[PDB]
RNA sequence: UCGAUGUCGGCUCGUCGCAUCCUGGGGCUGAAGAAGGUCCCAAGGGUUGGGCUGUUCGCCCAUUAAAGCGGCACGCGAGCU
RNA sequence: UCGCCUCCUAAAAGGUAACGGAGGCGCCCAAAGGUCCCCUCAGGCGGGACGGAAAUCCGCCGGAGAGCGCAAGGGUAGAAG
RNA sequence: GCUGACUGGGGCCUGUAGAGCACUGAUAGGGCUAGGGGGCCCACCAGCCUACCAAACCCUGUCAAACUCCGAAGGGUCCCAGGUGGAGCCUGGGAGUGAGGGCGCGAGCGAUAACGUCCGCGUCCGAGCGCGGGAACAACCGAGACCGCCAGCUAAGGCCCCCAAGUCUGGGCUAAGUGGUAAAGGAUGUGGCGCCGCGAAGACAGCCAGUCGAGUGGCGCCGCGCCGAAAAUGAUCGGGGCUUAAGCCCAGCGCCGAAGCUGCGGGUCUGG
């Protein structure tokens, strides 16, 4: 979730800049990040 | 834990880190290097550590080359006291480490391990480092 | 094997090098001379030919000067090339290294161990009209215990082992 | 676009010398296909039959490669098939249609059939193979 | 700062910070429900009465939605103790 | 800890501080002094009854790593031994 | 009475920076290998083996204030030249000081902490809290204030308004108010240079692979920005306010600007 390490998991997840911050989202959410 | 066997002295000034490496800069062993970039003393501790990740990685696997090796003694006070009354203690041992010196070296491995392996172990520095290859390295004739 | 030279005459090497191109001397018993060539084009080129195989350079005066390397100072940081020392040749025998072809792999497999091209070349005596292209080696029951030094060689014609002999070639040897 | 060597000597070479050739359209192979058709499918020729689209997509170069001048009608789709540059067939010609009709549901339509200097159309070869 | 800057804690009076103990949002969950865990946003308001020690703090009793952690000269003696 | 000597710190003249690093001195020799004349080390490899891994003997190899009362440094066999 | 600092040329003296491993030690990997451990295995004492400890020797790699085969820049000194300076040398009278401080560089101590502490070379404050810049501010930048001027030229630093002088010119970046002060580390944020994959053997991405008909991927250099970034009275880059800038990088022209320099008058002290 929220760290300052944010990493693609797995081939499904995507990095994804929105509004100022760098996500992270797969299909599965356990793998969802957002940088802070 | 990785010391030298004898000293001529026991304690030692702390002098300076002017730029460059002297030698130490190419590669010379194994297939793939991690190398400094920036000056520092790197602890014993922190190459152990480095070390046995690489290992740890290719669990078992190829061949590990260490390149520094901590022959300065690292002084410390013991804790709450005030200035004066001699050098401190011993507390352990450093590698004078300058931009360009390959710290390790590594041989028998896929490039994939490798490229990996290195790239933990810099994290286990306290510097920034750089892998590289076996380019114009053949100092020969 | 063929670069473009071209005559350096006193512009500080500094502004040479700013601008791409790699300072150097080219030098045998008779010439001796400030040259530069490019960097990139340099490369391609030492990136195979190295030490071990020669180099035509091609000077602004339209000759073609057949030539080994015999220096790469190189900037520790920012490890590129300052400068480069070329040896042209002539026909008078003169000394290098050449290159070996590890064949196959070792039979030391079972307790982790891998190899060490301890020499991936070897130095001989040799006249610039007899240069090999390579030495033939003969590595397979390479294990744990034994190794191999000496002229243990298949030395064609023109070459004159220039080492110990004695002297330790490629040893297998445990994991880490 | 290194591959373009091993191949522009292939489709005026190979393509323009043969015997007896015919077209079909396997089309929507679902879980049944794999690569046996480069894998056991020579049993209808002896050494010959394959599987390819090989010059079967740009089809307006390949009809104008054995010379035959004037080119839109047909030659791309899923051009499957099999026939080869050195072999024979003759008699499936009355087992042909059976494969369109309700052993699969359409799928085995034809389009060209080169039968030795003897091309033949859509209800050409339809009504000439039967 | 020694031709003086009263120097723990308590009380009284507050005010601020968020790294939030309740309360309001929310995403993950090894989230069935209920109840947790964890992180994210959020101080607006709240954040108890006793036993023991000068105590700070702490342990304990009975509660509680909760019984937060800090700064203000270890806030506050020309306000008291 | 307090005087004296050696080395480093001391930034290639000299000098250079700290409760910086690390050692010595408060003696000794009637020959360990003067002069003249001789002689050359430590090691290493052989080889030799008692004989260790150096007792004394022989032969090669050995520019100095021996030795110069004692700390260190400098010096030194073309001798200071 | 020209000998001074400083400078030029010549000649000595030197063991740092750097580098090096020849000595003194430390040290990685490999080979060879005295001993020793230990397996084979026996007392007839030999003998074979060891991905064990381990001298010398060999190959390849390193480290050092108290190591040096080597060694700068500089420094010290004598000679001979320049050098008339609030220079020098000599004899005597009068002192104050004997508590330093910061900054830069070089070392030690310290924790490669401190407006720390100890020396060394330099510099300023001290005594220049007089003047200009830096928002404010002993010692950072500029510059050594005898007095006067409603004159002029510059210094640092400045030219959108506060506020003197450019909303000056030409070319780029940046979209965060970054600028307007933080790291490991993260990212299909941007821009600019590089070099390879491999594309009518027309799948790079999309529905059965045919259609689809092209550009696709992978590294490497460089610039600017994003998150990483939480503390206590009311905030803020000095403030307003700045977005092809009033930010940043690169070019250039002009102006502003001190008690610096000139001009003009005056005073005083020295020498002529």
């Amino acid at each position: 979730k929220v760290r300052a390490s944010v990493k693609r998991i797995c081939d499904k997840c995507k990095v994804i800049r929105r509004h100022g911050r760098v996500y992270v989202i797969c299909e599965n959410p356990k793998h969802k990040q957002r940088q802070g | 834990m990785l010391m030298p066997r004898r000293m001529k002295y026991r304690k030692q000034q702390r002098g300076r880190l002017k730029g460059a490496t002297k030698g130490g800069d190419y590669v010379a062993f194994g297939d793939y290097g991690l190398v400094a970039l920036e000056p520092a003393w790197i602890t014993a501790q922190q190459i152990e550590a480095a070390r046995v990740a690489m290992v740890r990685h290719f669990r078992r696997g190829g061949k590990i080359f260490i390149r520094i090796f901590p022959d300065k003694p690292y002084t410390k006070k013991p804790l709450e006291v005030r200035m004066g009354k001699g050098k401190g203690n011993v507390e352990g041992y450093v590698a004078v480490v300058k931009p360009g010196r390959v710290m390790f070296e590594v041989a028998g491995v896929t490039e994939e391990q490798a490229m990996e392996a290195l790239r933990i172990a810099g994290h286990k520095l306290p510097i920034k480092t750089k892998i590289v290859r076996r380019d114009a390295y053949d100092e020969a004739q | 094997y063929r670069l473009k030279a071209y005559y350096r005459e006193g512009e500080k090497p500094s502004a040479l090098r700013r601008a791409g191109k790699l300072p150097g001397v080219m030098y045998n018993r008779h010439l001796n001379r400030k040259v530069y060539v490019d960097l990139v084009e340099f490369d391609k080129v030492f990136r195979q030919a190295s030490i071990h195989h020669v180099i035509v350079l091609e000077l602004p005066d339209g000759q073609s000067l057949p030539t080994l390397v015999r220096q790469v100072n190189l900037d520790k940081r920012r490890r590129r090339p300052e400068h480069v020392d070329f040896f042209v040749l002539s026909d008078e025998p003169v000394e290098m290294y050449v290159p070996l072809r590890f064949v196959g792999t070792p039979a030391g497999v079972r307790a982790g161990g891998v190899l060490q091209e301890i020499h991936r070349d070897i130095l001989v005596k040799v006249s610039p009209r007899n240069i090999p292209e390579f030495i033939e080696v003969d590595v397979s029951g390479l294990e744990i215990g034994d190794s191999l030094h000496a002229s243990d060689l298949k030395l064609p014609p023109g070459v004159e082992l220039a080492v110990s002999p004695e002297e330790t070639i490629a040893a297998v040897v445990p994991p880490e | 676009a290194a591959a373009a060597a091993a191949a522009a000597a292939a489709a005026a070479a190979a393509a323009a010398a043969a015997a007896a050739a015919a077209a079909a359209a396997a089309a929507a192979a679902a879980a049944a296909a794999a690569a046996a058709a480069a894998a056991a499918a020579a049993a209808a020729a002896a050494a010959a039959a394959a599987a390819a689209a090989a010059a079967a997509a740009a089809a307006a170069a390949a009809a104008a490669a054995a010379a035959a001048a004037a080119a839109a009608a047909a030659a791309a789709a899923a051009a499957a098939a099999a026939a080869a540059a050195a072999a024979a067939a003759a008699a499936a010609a009355a087992a042909a249609a059976a494969a369109a009709a309700a052993a699969a549901a359409a799928a085995a339509a034809a389009a060209a059939a080169a039968a030795a200097a003897a091309a033949a159309a859509a209800a050409a070869a339809a009504a000439a193979a039967a």
